[PDB]
């Protein structure tokens, strides 16, 4: 239900974002902090520029079904997409929140890294992305299958074009 | 000829003195007296101060039939040369009315030509001051076959080097063509212009017009669609001209030169108050605009024609833009066949010369109508997909609120290439109205059915976050933070690099 004034949905719009970047929540994200590991935003936030991450799909979500995917809420399907900037340089990322869904790579999620690779070639720029996953999505049997298959064939196409770098984290 | 060589040079001078009066003083009064520049006072005020450089001064018609042998037609009544405007070069030329009422003699249009091939082969602008009663009908099939040759070199120019047309007087028949064949018409209001005259309609179809009616400023500017910009005067068509070449690069191969660049891309709150929530009221979306471009400012093309669509030249950052924006404010926002044919015409131009497109949209659907249909609507529309999905600039796209069905793809969505969607609060993307939705999904099955599946409707699919879900928004945004958005976009995308398919060009609806 929307909010009666711009005002009222511009707040709306504040509180949904914020549930999303808290992606699987308080105790998955002190399980996260507590093995020595970062989250997935603050990866990106650590590596790039100030202020520079321009988030893209924030607010993407699976349509998958089977096996309480109905159901279930994953934000931002798992894993931040976006470009920001490092030294100045204009760069594409992608980082795995391994909080939501023990980052499985869901169908959409795969859909939003290829996107975003294909920006990173489009604009001739680098790519960065932190992997933190337990892999595809076995709820999602071969709609995740076809997400891997699309994202190789992806890094092939950047191979030798951008420079593309992956952090096992 | 003089017997020195300082006697020739003063020979010279008194010869060019006699070939710039033109068509003589009297002429030349009567030019004045009717409120309009000579056709060497037009490129003296365009060009940059002592910058012009003439080719052909001297150059002189070959015709010799009907009084052609003994008539003396200086520069064959069009000014020819190169220049610049604040420091670019760029070729211009500019007929003569005093000299056989601007008609156009084979050599003239010869000149003409040669000076396009120039701009071409140099890679310059090319602006042309038109003022003519049509080709010289003295050398008959002669003066015919330049006009040939004319718009044969418009079309191989096309889509190379920027051309400006500005009609400062007659106009009459045919050669309103070229005009048609170059990017972009400004009409003075002391101009005329039409491929048939008044007499000749009279003569055939019987209709009483005048020619300011069948031809003026205004009625090609609202009525015919054929002109982009009207000026009171010759002064103020140059100024427009010199304000339209600032957005533009010189040639195809480069991007505009960036001017005064506002760096500033903090939030306006203010934005958010400009597009109602209530789908009722209208507003002026060029108040959008104007808090989004640099300093506010923006130069509206074709402002007077099918205003329910705002197409309109500004800078973001300092760098040329081209924005295309429904206008709610005017039959609701609706795509029509004239501004189906507006917006076609604007991107495909910005696409040819490197400018970014920005899309502000809030379209409720296509104008309903018989006429719409009658008048081919399916064709005339199919121009704004086919020049967004033809497009290879940076093509940015924000919904400010309705976004229906086709003619929100007309709009541009991710589907015919934008690169960055985003959606304000109040987006409204959807197939179709819910009411319309449920009266076909819901045909079966008190009253409050009806308003409780419209709202079942609306609730699934109309709102932001479903569009944003479904990713065909890249986030949802605070209007205030419109600028900074689009700024961003144009940053990244400042390198992109597309390529389209192998052709000699795709079949473009008529
Ligand atoms: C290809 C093609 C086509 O359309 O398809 C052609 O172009 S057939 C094109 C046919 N084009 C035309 O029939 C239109 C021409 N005539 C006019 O309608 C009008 O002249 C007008 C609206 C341009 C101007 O009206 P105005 O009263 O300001 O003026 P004036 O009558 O004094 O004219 C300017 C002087 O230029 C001469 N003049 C005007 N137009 C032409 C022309 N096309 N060929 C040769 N001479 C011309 C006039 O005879 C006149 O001569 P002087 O000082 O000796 O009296
Ligand atoms: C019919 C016409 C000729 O062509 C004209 O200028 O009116």
């Amino acid at each position: 239900k929307l909010a009666s004034t711009m005002e009222g949905r511009v707040e709306q719009l504040a509180e949904q974002r914020q549930v999303i970047e808290a992606g699987g929540g308080e105790r998955r994200v002190e399980k996260q902090h507590s093995q020595g590991k970062q989250t997935a935003r603050e990866r990106l936030n650590n590596l790039l520029d100030p202020h520079s991450f321009d988030e893209v799909g924030a607010f993407r979500k699976h349509r998958t079904t089977l096996f309480g995917m109905d159901k279930a809420v994953v934000p931002a399907d798992g894993v931040v997409t976006g470009r920001g900037t490092i030294l100045g340089r204009p760069v594409h990322a992608a980082s795995q929140d391994f909080t939501v869904m023990g980052g499985s790579a869901g169908e959409t999620q795969s859909t939003k890294v290829v996107e975003t690779m294909e920006q990173a070639l489009l604009t001739g720029t680098p790519f960065l992305f932190f992997y933190d996953s337990g892999g595809a999505r076995i709820q999602e049997g071969i709609d995740s299958l076809s997400g891997y298959g699309k994202m190789f064939f992806a890094n092939v196409k950047l191979s030798g074009v951008v420079p593309q770098i992956a952090i096992i984290a | 000829l003089a017997s020195t060589m300082e006697g020739r040079v003063e020979q010279l001078a008194e010869q060019r003195q006699v070939i710039e009066a033109g068509g003589g003083e009297r002429r030349v009064e009567k030019q004045h007296s009717q409120g309009k520049q000579t056709a060497r006072e037009r490129l003296n005020n365009l060009l940059d101060p002592h910058s012009f450089d003439e080719v052909g001064a001297f150059r002189k018609h070959r015709t010799t039939l009907f009084g052609m042998d003994k008539a003396v037609v200086p520069a064959d009544g069009v000014v020819t040369g190169r220049g610049t405007i604040l420091g670019r070069p760029v070729h211009a030329a500019s007929q003569d009315f005093t000299v056989m009422g601007g008609s156009a003699g084979e050599t003239q249009s010869t000149k003409v030509v040669e000076t396009m091939e120039q701009a071409l082969l140099t890679g310059t602008p090319f602006l042309f001051f038109y003022d003519s009663g049509g080709a010289r009908i003295q050398e008959g099939i002669d003066s015919l076959s330049g006009y040939g040759k004319m718009f044969f070199a418009n079309v191989k120019l096309s889509g190379v080097v920027p051309q400006i047309a500005i009609i400062a007087g007659p106009c009459a028949g045919g050669a309103s063509y070229s005009p048609a064949l170059t990017d972009f018409i400004i009409m003075t209001k002391k101009a005329h212009m039409f491929i048939t005259g008044p007499q000749v309609i009279k003569s055939v179809t019987g209709e009483d017009v005048t020619a300011d009616e069948l031809g003026g400023a205004e009625a090609h500017m609202a009525i015919s669609g054929n002109i982009h910009f009207v000026a009171e005067d010759d002064d103020a068509a140059e100024l427009i001209a010199k304000k339209l070449l600032s957005f533009l690069p010189q040639n195809n191969t480069e991007e505009a030169s960036f001017v005064n660049p506002n760096n500033d891309v903090s939030p306006n709150t203010e934005l958010r108050d400009i597009v109602p929530i209530d789908g009722k009221k209208g507003y002026d979306v060029r108040d959008v605009i104007a808090k989004i471009v640099d300093w506010g400012d923006y130069l509206e093309v074709k402002a007077g024609y099918a205003t329910n669509l705002v197409t309109a030249f500004a800078r973001v950052n300092g760098r040329s833009v081209g924005i295309v924006a429904n206008q709610p404010s005017v039959m609701s926002g609706c795509l029509d066949i004239n501004a189906s044919d507006k917006a076609a015409e604007f991107v495909n131009f910005c696409d040819s010369f490197n400018i970014p497109l920005v899309q502000l949209v809030d379209v409720p659907g296509f104008l309903p109508g018989v006429q719409q249909e009658y008048g081919g609507i399916i064709r005339h529309g199919a121009k704004m997909l086919y020049a967004y999905s033809e497009a290879t600039v940076p093509k940015i796209t924000v919904v400010l609120r309705k976004a229906y069905g086709g003619s929100y793809l007309a709009m541009c969505n991710r589907d015919l290439g934008a690169d960055a969607v985003y959606a304000w609060p109040s987006a409204e993307i959807a197939v179709m109205g819910a009411e319309g939705a449920a009266n076909v999904i819901f045909r079966k099955e008190p009253d409050a059915m009806r308003a409780e599946k419209i709202e079942e409707y609306q609730n699934a699919f109309n709102t932001p976050y479903v569009a944003a879900a479904r990713g065909q928004v890249d986030d949802v945004i605070d209007p205030a933070d419109t600028r900074r958005k689009i700024a961003s976009a144009l940053e990244m995308y400042a390198t992109k690099r597309q390529t389209r398919p192998a052709k000699k060009h795709g079949n473009f609806p008529c």
